[PDB]
RNA sequence: UAUAUAGGCGUCUGGGGGGAACGCGGGGAAGUGAAACAUCUCAGUACCCGUAGGAAGAGAAAACAAAAUGUGAUUCCGUG
RNA sequence: CUGCUGUGAAUCUGCCGGGACCACCCGGUAAGCCUGAAUACUUCCCAGUGACCGAUAGCGGAUUAGUACCGUGAGGGAAU
RNA sequence: AGCGAAAGCGAGUCUGAAUAGGGCGUAUCCACACAAGAGUGUGUGGUGUAGUGGUGUGUUCUGGACCCGAAGCGGAGUGA
RNA sequence: CUGUGGGUAGGGGUGAAAGGCCAAUCAAACUCCGUGAUAGCUGGUUCUCCCCGAAAUGCAUUUAGGUGCAGCGUCGCAUG
RNA sequence: AAGUCCAAGAGUGCGGCAGUGAGACGGCGGGGGAUAAGCUCCGUGCGUCGAGAGGGAAACAGCCCAGAUCGCCGGCUAAG
RNA sequence: AAAACACAGGUCCGUGCGAAGUCGCAAGACGAUGUAUACGGACUGACGCCUGCCCGGUGCUGGAAGGUUAAGAGGACCCGUUAACUCCCUUUGGGGGUGAAGCGGAGAAUUUAAGCCCCAGUAAACGGCGGUGGUAACUAUAACCAUCCUAAGGUAGCGA
RNA sequence: UGCACUACGAGUAAAGAUGCUCGUUACGCGCGGCAGGACGAAAAGACCCCGGGACCUUCACUACAACUUGGUAUUGGUGC
RNA sequence: UCUGAUCGUAUUGGGCCUCUAACCUCGGACCGUAUAUCCGGUUCAGGGACAGUGCCUGGUGGGUAGUUUAACUGGGGCGGUUGCCUCCUAAAAUGUAACGGAGGCGCCCAAAGGUUCCCUCAACCUGGACGGCAAUCAGGUGUUGAGUGUAAGUGCACAAGGGAGCUUGACUGCGAGACGGACAUGUCGAGCAGGGACGAAAGUCGGGACUAGUGAUCCGGCACCUCUGAGUGGAAGGGG
C-alpha cells in the first residue's frame, strides 16, 4: 500500500533517492525537483 | 601449534598505527530508507571498539 | 487468570542535564524532554525531540520568560 | 562466546574492501634518514640503505621527504616521492628512479 | 559339433600362512565441537579390506612462474 | 587433478597449462614405462644413556605373568 | 610510515567538483611566534622516538588440559 | 514332556506377543577399540603466613542453577 | 571554602589476574497478597549476616553494643 | 497366568508360479519338491441369530480429456574476446560506435514420463454413523406432520 | 560406624535436638526382650522439576533403503 | 525462382507392426560327468529388441536413520507473555522489579513535509425558514474551556491548533564544535556547492509538536563508480 520507491535523476538517470509514497494515493510515478550530487543541480527525479 | 586467528573478528576488525582497533558500525547494510542520512552519516565509517570489548577483540584477532 | 498488562516502554532518561551554574561548551544538551517544558533561552536551542541544547558556551541558568521556565546560557568572561 | 547473544564478532560487519592480491608495496626511507645516515652525501642506493639499515635487504625501496635534507645524495630507489624528489634536486642531489 | 574348443590326464615352477612399526591403494564411523542440530567438524581419524619392500609411494614437465639471455625430475625438512 | 556414465577430437597452422577467451605471449612436445640418495619405523639383536620408576612405583607382569583367577566366549585379569 | 578499497599517494593520506571540515597517522616533550578564547590550534626551532631475541611468572590457544563420574553413540568381533 | 546333535545373532534373532527371551544384564546382549566420549551437572583439588578484599546487581542470552560485558576485588603503572 | 590529608589506604584512566552474577533478615518508602506469611518483587552513600569473632537478647546468621595483630591473674566503659 | 496371546471357524486383500511374501548387495534360498480347494498378509475369533446407513476425509483398485510436471542436444536470442570496419583527437598511438569466422558463457520458444489435479469403485479398508420440534411423535413406544444440513445420520441387538 | 562415660520436659535452632538454653531425672556394668527415636540401615528418589540420553510415534525436519523417464548394450533389408 | 498448395532424393526425429542377431528363460535334450535338480558349453524351443543394471533423472517413501521439538513461570503443565512507545507503580534528578495497574505500536506524508504570511477554538442569546440539542456561518454575544493524523503522557493559544501562496530540505551530496552513550541504536547541525519559496530587506528548512511505527550480522539482488582484474588485453568475479 505504500511501497519503497526509487527515485532517479532525469538528466543522469542516477537512482539517488529512495522515498515511499502511497501507491494508491499517488498511483503516478512521483515527480520532485532533487539534485543529483554527479549533477549538482536539482533536476526532475522521478519513479524508477 | 600456532595460535588460530579467529576469522570473523579478522574481517570485521582492524589496528591503526597506534593500535587503536576500529570496527564499522551496524545498521548501514540494508532497511535504509527510513533511517535519515543523519543516522547514516553517524553509522558510517570506522570507530575504536569500546573498552569494554577491546580486551576480548584484541585476544580473537592476536590469537 | 491472566493480566492483560505487563509492557512498558525502556525509560528515555530525560531531564535535565546541566543544572543551573553548569558551565557547559557550544552544543552540549542542556535538557531532555518530550513538549516544551523548559522553552529556549539565550544561546539555547530546541532540537528535533524538544532537547534544550547550548548555542554558545557558557554557564547554564534557569529562568522564566512571560510565564514560561527558560533555559539561557550566560557567557563567562575568561578571566 | 558471550553467553548466546549474538557475538560481537558476527553482530557487527565485515569491513568493508578486498586486499588486491597483486599490491605493490615499499619499504620506506625518509631523506630525513638519508640525511642521519650519509652526513657526506654521495651516491645512495638500495644497497647502500640497505648496508646504513634503513629499508630491508631484498625490498622496493621508495624514498619520502619527511626530515629534512642538507647533503649531496645520489638516490636511486624504486619511487620517490614527489617531496623526497624536491629535497634530493634541493640538496643539489639527483634522485634516479630505478 | 564338424577345422576348431571347456575340460581331462602327466610333468615342472610358483602361491597359501605369520610378523610390532613404517609404505601404498581402497572402504570408512561415531562419541565429540559447533554450548541444540542436519551443512560443517570430529576426520579421512578409529576401524576394516588389498597389498608390498627394506624402505615404500612420486620422479626425469604437454611443469612452474610472469616478460627476468627466470628456475629446470621427484621426495623430505624450515619458511612463506 | 581425478572416479563412473555417456559423447568423443586432430599429430605440429596439432594438443595442453598459465584458475574462461584472444592479433595474443610464455611454458613445451601428454594419453606406455622403470629410476638410487636425501625420507618413515623398530618385532628382533648389539653397545650405551638417564637432574627416569624403585616393589600400591616402574610394563598387566622384579616372584607363577598374560600365570592364578573370572567368563561359554570374545575377553578381563591380579597378588606375592 | 601511515592513510585508503587503489590508479595509489605518502608525513601525510581517505572522504568528498568544492585548498570546505572530519577520520586515522605524523613517539613524546620544551621554546618562539601567529592566531582564537569553540574547549586550543598553526607552523618554526630544539632533544630524537625502541624494538627484538632468550628466559621466569600469571592468564590463554590446540590438544584428555586440574582430577573423578554417566546414561548412552559408533567400528569390529563373541555368544542360542 | 524330555535327551542327544544341530540352525537362527544384535537394529539383528526368536517370540500361541509379555518389550518377553537372546548365558543371573535387554525399549536394542556382551567383549575389545574410538576412549582419558561428552556432561552449562554432582563430587574432589593436598603446606604456611603477611597485605587487600568482594558479589549475589544491570544488560543480553535456545537464557533463567550457565555465560559475555558492565558493576564490585586485587596487583601494576599514570594523574594526585 | 574548608575538613580529612606521616590517610580515606579515596576518585579517575589504562593494563595482568579475578571471584560474583541463588542472597538473607532488620529499619524506612512501596507494589502483589487478606495493605497474611520467617511470603514475593522493588528503592534505600541504610545496617548486619553472607565473609564477623567478642558482650547482651536464655538458647538463638541477620536485633542491640562492638569490628578479634599477639600476650598480661591491670584499669574505664558500650549494650545489658 | 488373566478378561491378555493362541486357538479351530470366518471375511478381506495379494499371488499365474526360480508366484506373492521374506532373508540376501547379489547368486541363492524359504514359500514348496507346493499351484488359486494353494500359499502370504490383515482383522475377527467356536457355535446360533446377525453384521443396518455412508466412498464425504485418508488409503487402496481402475483409469476420464486436460493442466502442472525433472532428466535432453530443441539451442532463437543475448553476452564475453576480436580478424576487421568506421570516426575523434592525435601521428615513433588510445578514445567512442558496427563487428564475420570462431570458441566460451547464460540460455527462451517448442518437446514428451510417473506422480499430482481429476472421474468411478472399495467400509469384515482406516474411519464415519445430526437436527427437527409442526404432530398426541401414540402422555411407557417403534412408524407418522413434513421440515435444514451433509455421505449418512446409530439399524437389529444390548445398556447404570 | 565423624565422634562419644549418646536421659527427659518445655524451649531455641536450617522452623521435628542425646549434643544448644533453663530446669527435671538419673549410682557403675551387663543379660533377655519390644521396637518409639537416632528424620534408623539399604539403594548419589523410579515421584516432581531441570539438563542429557535412549527407544517409540507421526500429514515435525533432513536424509537414506524399497517405482516412473532419457540415452547406454541392446537392432535391421522393406515396413507404416 | 521472391510472398509460395505439391516437389524426389540423402541426413537425422515422436510413434505403430515386425525380422532375428544383442540380451533374457528355473522350458527341453545333450556333453564336461562314473558321481551332479550346482554351472557352463552345445543345441532346440520360447521371449526379444522389451526386460535386466549402468549413469543421470522425477515421484512415493517412519521401511530405516540422525535429530529437533524455546524460555519466563511464586513447582511443572494448561493459560498468558516475549520486540517497541506512553503513563502510574517509581519513594519531586537518572534509573528501578513482579504472571503489578492501564493502554497503544509494527502505521499514516507528496500534504498532515519545507517556507511565507494570515487567523483563533469552546459555551449562550438580543434572533432567525422549513432549522430540532446539534447544520447556518447565526460573531450578535463570550477569554484562550476545543484541536493536535493516531495510545499515553510532556507540550502547544506566542501557537505546535485553523487557513491559504509557492514549493520538495529525506542539504540529498560533503560536514561544527559539542553532547545523549553494559557491548550492539539518538539531539543541534554552525560551515560548503546546489535549493525552496514567500518575499521585500531580515529571514527559516537534513519528512513530520515530541517520544512507537521496527530487525544485527551473514548471504545474496539491483543501479552508479576516474577501484582491482591470478602472464599482458579485456572479460568473469570481486570491491566501493
Amino acid at each position: 500500500v505504500r511501497p519503497k520507491i526509487t527515485l532517479a535523476c532525469e538528466v543522469c538517470k542516477h537512482r539517488n533517492y529512495i522515498t515511499k509514497k502511497n501507491r494508491r494515493n499517488d498511483p503516478d510515478r512521483l515527480e520532485i525537483k532533487k539534485f543529483c550530487p554527479n549533477c549538482g543541480t536539482h533536476q526532475p527525479h522521478k519513479e524508477s | 601449534p600456532k595460535a588460530k586467528t579467529h576469522s570473523g573478528a579478522s574481517k570485521r576488525f582492524r589496528r591503526t598505527g597506534t593500535g587503536k582497533i576500529v570496527r564499522q558500525k551496524a545498521n548501514r547494510r540494508h532497511l535504509l530508507e527510513h533511517k535519515p542520512t543523519k543516522r547514516t552519516r553517524r553509522l558510517d565509517g570506522r570507530t575504536t571498539v569500546s573498552a569494554a570489548d577491546n580486551s576480548r577483540i584484541n585476544k580473537l584477532l592476536n590469537g | 487468570s491472566s493480566s492483560r498488562n505487563g509492557r512498558d516502554s525502556a525509560a528515555q532518561r530525560l531531564g535535565v542535564k546541566r543544572f543551573g551554574g553548569q558551565v557547559v561548551k557550544a552544543g552540549e544538551i542542556l535538557v531532555r524532554q518530550r513538549g516544551t517544558h523548559f522553552h529556549p533561552g539565550v544561546n539555547v536551542g530546541r532540537g528535533g525531540d524538544d532537547t534544550l541544547f547550548a548555542l554558545a558556551p557558557g554557564a547554564v541558568e534557569f529562568g522564566a520568560k512571560r510565564g514560561r521556565k527558560t533555559v539561557n546560557i550566560v557567557p563567562v568572561a575568561r578571566p | 562466546f558471550e553467553g548466546g547473544q549474538m557475538p560481537i564478532h558476527m553482530r557487527l560487519p565485515k569491513l568493508k574492501g578486498f586486499k588486491n592480491r597483486f599490491r605493490t608495496e615499499y619499504q620506506v626511507v625518509n631523506v630525513g634518514d638519508i640525511n642521519k645516515a650519509f652526513p657526506q652525501g654521495g651516491t645512495v642506493g638500495v644497497d647502500e640503505l640497505v648496508a646504513k639499515g634503513l629499508v630491508r635487504k631484498n625490498s622496493l625501496v621508495k624514498v619520502l621527504g619527511d626530515g629534512k635534507l642538507t647533503v649531496k645524495v645520489d638516490v636511486t630507489a624504486n619511487k620517490f616521492s614527489g617531496s623526497a624528489r624536491e629535497a634530493i634536486t634541493a640538496a643539489g642531489g639527483s634522485a634516479t628512479e630505478l
